[PDB]
This record gives structure tokens, C-alpha cells and sequence, in this order.
């Protein structure tokens, strides 16, 4: 019943930009804390972003002034607007639902970010 | 008479964050440059106001606001913040005129398997106004299905704990806050 | 002044059977605000425990976490066939953004 799915990921030049959606079901999105988690190929995760049911976000120093989370209320959708993208920015980014203080009990099955040379 | 500024600070114990206590005060002389002066405080941070040049201001009602938070969230606790406290817990107006006063009480408000006395409220639909207060415990719904009183999945208890071990960071560590908000005129 | 997590060991192999043990360690005191999660590889990490000692429902009960102030410990009780992943450990509550553990991985061999 419950799940994320993800979408939007490719292959993009740098410097060029990309626009992430997670379309939730049985979880509402502008009422949960939302987080943007990525990992690099052969990587650890990384967190990139939240957004509080309130309307705050807050970014990883990595991508701050280049990514924006955002929430579509009407679509139950969260986004991840990704611009001036780097080769360190190739990752599958994964949508997850943190239901306390960080645990993210919920995931989507990521897409797939690729940042050509 | 003097202002009851030992009853603030010097209090037995402070209020969770989510149940700021307040206590006006009026009709009486008080002396600040003790306060700002005192080396027991870890954050002295005044907005709109010289701390100094204080004794020298009339203003007709002084508000103290006091709680407990973590030594991290201090930093929320000032003008044009965002946070868990900020937006949740207490919240502090773009325009606000005053003083922010912490300083580290890990040797009163943290016990040995933690200290589960202070609280403060993690889930909230939207953001405090500045200077509102909830205290409301009601279920908070976080899917479509109503939880109808019943905790579980999607159906989360808004307040949290802090668990204030003696043996936590600094930045977990209990900091008593104590916030002036004055009422300047001309 | 940031608060920084390690994982040890960083790769493990053992056998079906054996009893797996895995170390996070918190360069300072966070109480119990830790999280566990297995990812096999080509998935999306799974909850294991949360609040360094609280079992995700429907995670099998073999699966167990304990510790509180800079130890933490994950313990397999009996390896299982489908246990190989990396286990990550996570900072809960952690300004001023999540921080993640490293990573253990988790190999099987005879
Ligand atoms: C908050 O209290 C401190 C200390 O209070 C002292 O110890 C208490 C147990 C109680 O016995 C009080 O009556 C004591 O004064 C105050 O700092 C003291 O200030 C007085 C003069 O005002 C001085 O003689 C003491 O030496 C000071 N004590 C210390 C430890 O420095 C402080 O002024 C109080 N704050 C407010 C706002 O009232
Ligand atoms: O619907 C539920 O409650 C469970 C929780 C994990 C995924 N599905
Ligand atoms: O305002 C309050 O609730 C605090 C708590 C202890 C006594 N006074
Ligand atoms: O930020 C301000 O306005 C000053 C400087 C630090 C304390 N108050
Ligand atoms: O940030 C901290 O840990 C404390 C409180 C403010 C100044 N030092
Ligand atoms: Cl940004
Ligand atoms: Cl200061």
C-alpha cells in the first residue's frame, strides 16, 4: 500500500540541470518530514535535502544554491530541482519519509543521476 | 523594589521548550549590567539593543521568557530562524527587540540514564506564529487514514524527549534559555 | 566541532550460522539517537533499528542493535543467505544535517 517511486533521473552534461519527482502513496507529503538521499557508485550515503512539513528545507553544504526541494500539495509529490550539476553529483537519489528525528522508515527505489565528462 | 530576575534564572527548574514559560515584569528597578557582565553565561546576544547601554532605557512591560533545549538549537532561538524549535516550539519575530540568554546546565537537567523530564515538540502541521505557544498532545496524522487516538504507523505522538545523559556532547547537552523582550517607546 | 561517525569493520565474510557483530562509534556522547539499515546492493537501504535498540517491524528478530553514548553495537545472532549487504549506522537528531555511517560490508563465504 504504502510506497515512494521516483523519477526523472538521466544523463545530463555539467553544468546543465535536472529535475527530480517522488510520487508518494498511502503517506501524505506536505505532512511528513521529506529528505532527498543520494549515493555515489561504489559510495556511502549522502544526505541532500528536507523539507518540514511546516515549509522549512535545509541542503547539504554540497549542494546548497544548486538544489531545490519543493512539494506539489495537489499531486502529493515531492521535487528535487538539481542546477549546475558536477561529476560529484552522480548518485541514485532516493525520496525517504523520516518518522523520527532522521529514520527513515520509508524509500523509494531511487533513480539514477549520471553527470558525464 | 527590584526586578524578581533571581526567580528567572536562578529557578529550581525551567519549562520544556513546547511549554515556555513566561513572566512579565513591571514596576521595578533593574539592574542589567550585572547580568550582561556575569561570566556564567555561554551566550549573552542582544537584538535591537546595546547590552550596555540598557540601565539607561525605559520600556513599560518586559516579558522573560525561560525553557530548556539542546546546546545545537540555541542558534534557534534568534530573529529570522528555521528549525525544529523555530518553527515548532518557539518562534521569534523578524522584528524582535531584546535579549537571548543561555548558558550550559548539563549539571542540573541531565541524569544518569538520561533525563526524560524535558521535552519538546517534534511534529507539527505548520509554523508557530511568532511568540505562540502549543501544548496541544493530540495524535498527529501523518497519512490519509485518521488515527482516532490510536498511535502507530502514520500516527505519530508529536512530543519527544531529550534524554539528557551527563556523558552527551555539548551540542546534546541541556542549555537553559532565558529571552527578554522588551517594549520600547519614545 | 561537528559530530563524525566511524564503522568497524569496514568489510566482514563470514559463513551461514555465525554470529555477526558490528561496531559504530559517535566521536561524541548522542544518548541513543542511532539508526541501523541493510542495503543490499542495486536496493534502497532498509530500517533496521532506530533509536539504537528499537527492532523496524517486520525486521527478523535475529537482527538486534544496543548501545548508548559513543558504542554501538549490530549483532546477526545467526548469519542467514539473504544477510549480505553493507549495514550503515546513522546520527538521529544530528545538526546541523544527517550524518551517515561509512558503511560495513558484509560478504559469505564457506
Ligand atoms: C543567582 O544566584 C547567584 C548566586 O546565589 C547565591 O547562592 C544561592 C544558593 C543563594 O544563597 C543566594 O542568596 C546567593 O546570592 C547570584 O550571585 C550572587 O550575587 C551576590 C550579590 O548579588 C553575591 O554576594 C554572591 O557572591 C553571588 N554568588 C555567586 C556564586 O557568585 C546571582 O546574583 C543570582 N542572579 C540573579 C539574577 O538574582
Ligand atoms: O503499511 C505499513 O504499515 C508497512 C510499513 C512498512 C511498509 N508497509
Ligand atoms: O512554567 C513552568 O511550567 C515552569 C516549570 C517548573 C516551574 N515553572
Ligand atoms: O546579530 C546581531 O544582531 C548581534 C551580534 C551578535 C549578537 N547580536
Ligand atoms: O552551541 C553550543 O553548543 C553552545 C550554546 C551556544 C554557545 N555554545
Ligand atoms: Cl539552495
Ligand atoms: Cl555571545
Amino acid at each position: 500500500q504504502v510506497q515512494l517511486v521516483e523519477s526523472g533521473g538521466g544523463l545530463i552534461q555539467p553544468g546543465g540541470s535536472l529535475r527530480l519527482s517522488c510520487a508518494a502513496s498511502g503517506l501524505t507529503v506536505n505532512r511528513n518530514y521529506m529528505s532527498w538521499i543520494r549515493q555515489a557508485p561504489g559510495k556511502g550515503l549522502e544526505w541532500v535535502s528536507v523539507i518540514y512539513s511546516g515549509g522549512s528545507t535545509f541542503y547539504a553544504d554540497s549542494v546548497k544554491g544548486r538544489f531545490t526541494i519543493s512539494r506539489d500539495n495537489s499531486k502529493n509529490t515531492l521535487s528535487l530541482q538539481m542546477n549546475s550539476l558536477r561529476a560529484e553529483d552522480t548518485a541514485i537519489y532516493y525520496c525517504a519519509r523520516d518518522f523520527y528525528e532522521g529514520s527513515f522508515d520509508i524509500w523509494g527505489q531511487g533513480t539514477m543521476v549520471t553527470v558525464s565528462s | 523594589n527590584l526586578c524578581p530576575f533571581g526567580e528567572v534564572f536562578n529557578a529550581t527548574r525551567f519549562a520544556s521548550v513546547y511549554a515556555w514559560n513566561r513572566k512579565r515584569i513591571s514596576n521595578c528597578v533593574a539592574d542589567y549590567s550585572v547580568l550582561y557582565n556575569s561570566a556564567s553565561f555561554s551566550t549573552f546576544k542582544c537584538y535591537g539593543v546595546s547590552p550596555t547601554k540598557l540601565n539607561d532605557l525605559c520600556f513599560t512591560n518586559v516579558y522573560a521568557d525561560s525553557f530548556v533545549i539542546r546546546g545545537d538549537e540555541v542558534r534557534q532561538i534568534a530573529p529570522g530562524q528555521t528549525g525544529k524549535i523555530a518553527d515548532y516550539n518557539y518562534k521569534l519575530p523578524d522584528d524582535f527587540t531584546g535579549c537571548v540568554i543561555a548558558w550550559n546546565s548539563n549539571n542540573l537537567d541531565s541524569k544518569v540514564g538520561g533525563n526524560y523530564n524535558y521535552l519538546y515538540r517534534l511534529f507539527r502541521k505548520s509554523n508557530l506564529k511568532p511568540f505562540e505557544r502549543d501544548i496541544s498532545t493530540e495524535i498527529y496524522q501523518a497519512g490519509s487514514t485518521p488515527c482516532n487516538g490510536v498511535e502507530g504507523f502514520n500516527c505519530y505522538f508529536p512530543l519527544q524527549s531529550y534524554g539528557f545523559q551527563p556523558t552527551n556532547g555539548v551540542g546534546y547537552q541541556p542549555y537553559r534559555v532565558v529571552v527578554l523582550s522588551f517594549e520600547l517607546l519614545h | 566541532s561537528a559530530i563524525q561517525l566511524t564503522q568497524s569493520p569496514s568489510f566482514l565474510s563470514a559463513s551461514i550460522g555465525d554470529r555477526v557483530t558490528i561496531t559504530c562509534r559517535a566521536s561524541q556522547g548522542i544518548s541513543s539517537y542511532l539508526a541501523w539499515y541493510q542495503q543490499k546492493p542495486g536496493k534502497a537501504p532498509k530500517l533496521l533499528i532506530y533509536a539504537a535498540s528499537t527492532l523496524q517491524s517486520g525486521v527478523p528478530s535475529r537482527f538486534s542493535g544496543s548501545g548508548s553514548g559513543t558504542e554501538f553495537t549490530l549483532t546477526i545472532s545467526s548469519l542467514q543467505p539473504e544477510d549480505f549487504a553493507s549495514y550503515y549506522c546513522q546520527q538521529l537528531n544530528s545538526y546541523p544535517a544527517p550524518v551517515f555511517g561509512p558503511g560495513t560490508k558484509v560478504d559469505i563465504k564457506a
